[PDB]
């Protein structure tokens, strides 16, 4: 029997609202319907493990909550022990295919309505429109949505255009952020999904921001031979969206790491200061044996998708004291 | 010896900035060539550079991770060389950042997890990729290809089937699972545009299960009937194993009870009202096998006619008939229906033959009997045998011949006829005239004489004027029956035939009446009547006149007196009616 262990769509839900889980076999995997594989003589079972690895019991049915309607089983509403993995499987008797299907039973947050470790997640910018959704109704299908925010039914401001599943802020504000809880009515029961808005400032269109050093200033760092070296680089990127900032050093036209063999390496992309969602982000250039051989030149270039930028600083010694 | 050569050659590559690549080079040879990567030209090392050699003395493959673009993007090569000689073999690898990642370029939605079959069980990875153009999938095992050649084998590879919506599905399906297998697994995502890692996933191995699945086993099978033509019954099938299975009913292939509601492991059978037959079946599935085991539901209606209705033993009046039950279930019991051969009036009926030999009685002798038998048992009477004709021979007449009666022909000659006796009992072989000269003579010395179912005979060479003593009898055969007499006639002239309605009655006190009809001759003297007061009397005889009727006088009242009749013609006497008396007043 060709087991396809976890399939990757799961199903997660408050302890106390409806939930239809569709096998995942047909929807996907295999090349037919359910009316099909009726016909063709093959039988469908459901088997409930509560984990990996617990054996798998085929799973006694009600009629009124836990029931199986035709190539899924709906539950109404929801139990705490409902949680886990739900095996099904398909059979001529010369074929034998499952998958299980994974199902989390959670409870709200304290003092919530939410489960915090339950919500999906959006992003949005300001002085721009976003357009949070209610997503995987579609079973449960231009009823009435009650959004609350924090939890908490409120007035809107004129700028909400509430249509069906949806809703549009035409013009984003810093208020915006927070946690928009979508609520629905059907079995009847009450199903509820809620996703955090996160506001980041608009789109950068510049290249970044030297700081130290300057793209002008030529700036120099002093040394002396045997001693270790530390040039950090210093800049500023506006939000370039999840782009990990590109900041790096240079030698010439030689790159940095190549030319070591542990002696001169750059470091670790430090975040110094992040505010949605600009950075002002570090990385040093680190020269341990200081040779003579490690002098001069060296810029720090940085860059996004709006051009690139370099400065440049000096690596040098200081003479006889002043003696002249 | 031999020079270095190629069993696989590394493929270009285009990988994505923080990824994997993976270049591969094996190759045989004469000695064991070494393998050698270059970036041009130059035996390059590099602590983001891996090189992990092949178990077998082949070649090694070349592992660059974390991506980093466009440091890496240059010209690679593969060497192999021997002192015998040198290989080599050139690739391009690309590598890009994620800011320009192709519409259509692989991303892994879901990657293999941590999984623990035991020794010697089937094991299956799975994995989630998309892409447009289809992503191709393959693997990796601590860094080495696998690479399945023979598609048949321990280690196969599963298929998804792209419907036009979805993920690709891809799985690594090993048959009995090996410790050789234990290690850290990864998959890889190909097309036109590019190639991703998924993340890995150790596999472990254990030795044995604690215990291992149950196939499914019929606990209590579904056990056969019969039953009357819709009536009840209760008809329960249970299946036991881990996982338990259900039971659904079946009639061969359509399914009884429906998908949608299935019951578990106990599902009990209502009935209510067999007509015609059926072959119920009893289906129980885990997911270790499916097993079934059928009932046979019938009902049956009445006994099959016996076989073989033959006789071992007959006698006049019974007959002893035996028959094969023919039949292969348990019947009660059995009756006879028997009637005349060619009636048409309704059968008898004999209730209640517990056996397959029987004797009928109380039949009538040398009488003709049809015979069917039928089997019985609390349904209702079946069909008959198929039938059979006996006839009851009889061995010997029981009565002696009737109406022997003679009249005479000619002076030397007599004539002798008869009728058939009331029970004839046979096909009559003949008849027997004893005829002789001297009526005084032990029989076997009488004379011999012999008639065939003709009735009648004559009997000539008789010498006038002396008495011939005469008896007959009638024969079958298989004996004979018995004999009647009355003749010791003379033979001189014909004589006349016994009157008939002859009867008699008391006209008076000392008179008497009598009524009689004369025979076809004519020619008549007059009639003889013997009368004697009682039985201890005189044989008197009285002259009466040829005519009808007669008044006798000269009697005694209240008195009892026999007579007796004997034509008499004017040239022989003739036979004596039956003895009749009459009382007086
Ligand atoms: C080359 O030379 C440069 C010198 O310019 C070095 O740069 C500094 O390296 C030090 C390493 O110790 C960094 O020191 C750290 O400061 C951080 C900033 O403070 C936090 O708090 C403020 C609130 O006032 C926030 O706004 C801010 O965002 C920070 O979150 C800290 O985060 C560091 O960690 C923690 O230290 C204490 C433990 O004592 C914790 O309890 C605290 O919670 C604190 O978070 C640390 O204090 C410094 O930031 C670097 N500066 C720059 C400009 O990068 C390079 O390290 C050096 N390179 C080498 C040696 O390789
Ligand atoms: C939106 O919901 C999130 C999730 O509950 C809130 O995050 C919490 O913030 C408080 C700060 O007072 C922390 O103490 C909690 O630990 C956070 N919880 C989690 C799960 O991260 C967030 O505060 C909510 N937004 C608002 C405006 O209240
Ligand atoms: C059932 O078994 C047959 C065997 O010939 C196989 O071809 C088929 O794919 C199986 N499934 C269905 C739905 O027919
Ligand atoms: C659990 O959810 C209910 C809503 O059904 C809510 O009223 C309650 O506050 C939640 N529990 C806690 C501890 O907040």
């Amino acid at each position: 029997c060709t087991d396809w262990s976890v399939d990757i769509k799961k199903y997660q839900v408050l302890v106390g609202e409806p939930v239809r889980i569709k096998c995942a076999l047909f929807y996907g995997y295999i090349r037919t319907n359910y009316s099909l594989a009726q016909s063709a003589g093959l039988s469908l079972m459901w088997y409930k493990s509560s984990g990996p690895g617990d054996f798998e019991e085929p799973i006694a049915f009600d009629g009124s909550r836990m029931s199986k309607e035709e190539d899924s089983i709906w539950f109404r509403p929801t139990l705490l022990q409902d949680s886990g993995l739900y095996a099904c499987v398909i059979r001529n008797s010369t074929y034998c295919m499952k998958v299980s299907i994974s199902l989390t039973v959670g409870e709200n947050d304290t003092g919530l309505c939410y489960n915090s470790k339950m919500k999906y997640f959006e992003k949005a910018e300001l002085s721009k429109s976003k357009e949070i959704s209610c997503r995987d109704i579609e079973d449960f299908l231009e009823p009435e949505i009650l959004w609350y925010k924090e939890c908490r039914t409120k007035a809107w401001r004129p700028s909400i255009v509430f249509k069906r599943d949806t809703l549009l802020i035409k013009e984003v504000k810093e208020d915006d952020i927070g946690n928009y809880t979508c609520e629905l009515k059907y079995g009847g029961f009450v199903v509820r999904r809620t996703t955090e808005l996160t506001v980041t400032a608009p789109l950068t269109d510049k290249p970044p921001k030297l700081l130290y050093p300057m793209e002008s200033k030529l700036t120099v760092q002093e040394t002396q031979l045997g001693g270790s070296a530390n040039l950090t680089c210093r800049a500023f990127f506006g939000y370039s969206g999840d782009v990990s900032p590109l900041i790096y050093w240079m030698k010439g036209e030689k790159f940095i790491e190549d030319l070591d063999e542990n002696r001169v390496w750059e470091s670790d992309i430090r975040i110094l200061k992040e505010h949605l969602g600009e950075q002002e982000v570090s990385i040093s250039l680190i020269v341990d044996s200081v040779e003579e051989g490690d002098l001069g030149n060296y810029s720090c270039y940085v860059e996004n998708g709006n051009g690139r930028r370099h400065a440049s600083v000096l690596l040098h010694k200081r003479k006889h004291h002043h003696h002249h | 010896e031999t020079p270095p050569r190629f069993t696989r050659t590394p493929v270009d590559q285009t990988g994505v900035s923080g990824g994997v690549a993976s270049f591969i080079c094996q190759a045989t040879g004469d000695p064991r060539p070494k393998i050698v990567w270059n970036k041009k030209g130059k035996k390059v090392s590099n602590q983001r550079f891996e090189v992990i050699e092949f178990d077998d003395g082949s070649g090694s493959v070349l592992r660059i991770q974390p991506l980093r673009t466009p440091r890496d993007e240059a010209i690679y090569e593969c060497v192999a060389s021997n002192n015998v000689g040198e290989i080599s073999v050139s690739t391009r690898l690309t590598v890009l950042r994620e800011d320009q990642i192709p519409r259509g370029f692989p991303t892994i939605d879901m990657g293999p997890q941590l999984k623990v079959v035991e020794r010697t069980r089937t094991a299956t990875m799975l994995c989630a990729a998309s892409g447009n153009p289809d992503p191709e999938i393959t693997w990796f095992k601590d860094f080495l290809p696998v690479d399945t050649s023979n598609n048949n084998g321990r280690i196969k590879q599963l298929r998804s089937e792209s419907i036009g919506g979805t993920p690709i599905r891809g799985a690594l399906q090993i048959e009995q699972s090996e410790e050789s297998d234990q290690g850290k697994y990864e998959c890889v995502a190909t097309n036109s545009a590019g190639t991703r890692y998924s993340a890995p996933a150790n596999l472990y191995v254990r030795e044995l299960r604690e215990v291992r699945r149950v196939p499914p086993r019929f606990s209590i099978p579904p056990t056969n009937h019969e039953i009357m033509p819709g009536g009840s019954v209760n008809i329960t099938c249970v299946a036991v194993g881990s996982p338990m299975p259900y039971v659904k009913w079946m009639l061969g292939a359509e399914d009884l009870t429906p998908e949608d509601d299935m019951p578990i492991g106990r599902n009990v059978l209502e009935l209510n009202d067999v007509r015609q037959s059926a072959n119920y079946t009893c289906v129980a599935m885990s997911t270790l096998g499916v097993i079934e085991a059928i009932a046979q539901i019938t009902v049956k209606a009445l006994p099959k006619p016996p076989g073989t209705p033959v006789v071992t033993e007959s006698t006049a009046t019974s007959i002893t008939l035996t028959w094969d039950s023919g039949n292969p279930e348990p019947v009660s019991y059995y009756i006879i229906q028997h009637k005349p051969k060619n009636s048409e009036e309704p059968y008898k009926e004999i209730d209640g033959i517990a056996t397959t030999r029987y004797s009928v009685a109380g039949l009538s002798p040398y009488s003709d009997y049809e015979f069917r038998v039928v089997a019985v048992n609390n349904i209702g009477r079946g069909p008959a045998s198929e039938p059979v004709l006996t006839q009851t021979s009889e061995q010997a007449p029981s009565s002696a011949p009737r109406d022997v009666q003679a009249r005479m022909l000619s002076s030397t000659t007599i004539l002798v006829q008869w009728k058939e006796p009331e029970e004839p009992n046979g096909q009559i072989q003949g008849y027997r005239v004893y005829y002789t000269m001297d009526p005084t003579q032990h029989v076997n010395n009488w004379m011999k004489h012999n008639v065939a179912d003709s009735q009648i005979t004559t009997i000539g060479n008789l010498v006038p004027q002396k008495t011939y003593s005469v008896k007959v009898l009638a024969f079958t055969s298989i004996g004979d029956g018995p004999l009647s007499s009355d003749i010791q006639v003379i033979t001189q002239t014909g004589v006349p035939g016994q009157p008939l309605n002859f009867k008699a009655e008391p006209e008076s006190e000392t008179s008497i009446l009598l009524s009689w009809t004369p025979p076809r001759s004519d020619t008549i003297a007059s009639y003889e009547l013997v009368y004697r007061d009682g039985d201890q009397g005189e044989e008197q005889r009285i002259t009466i006149e040829p005519g009808t009727s007669y008044r006798l006088q000269g009697l005694k009242p209240n008195s009892l007196y026999y007579f007796r009749l004997s034509a008499r013609s004017p040239q022989g006497l003739g036979a004596s009616t039956a003895e009749i008396s009459a009382r007086t007043m």
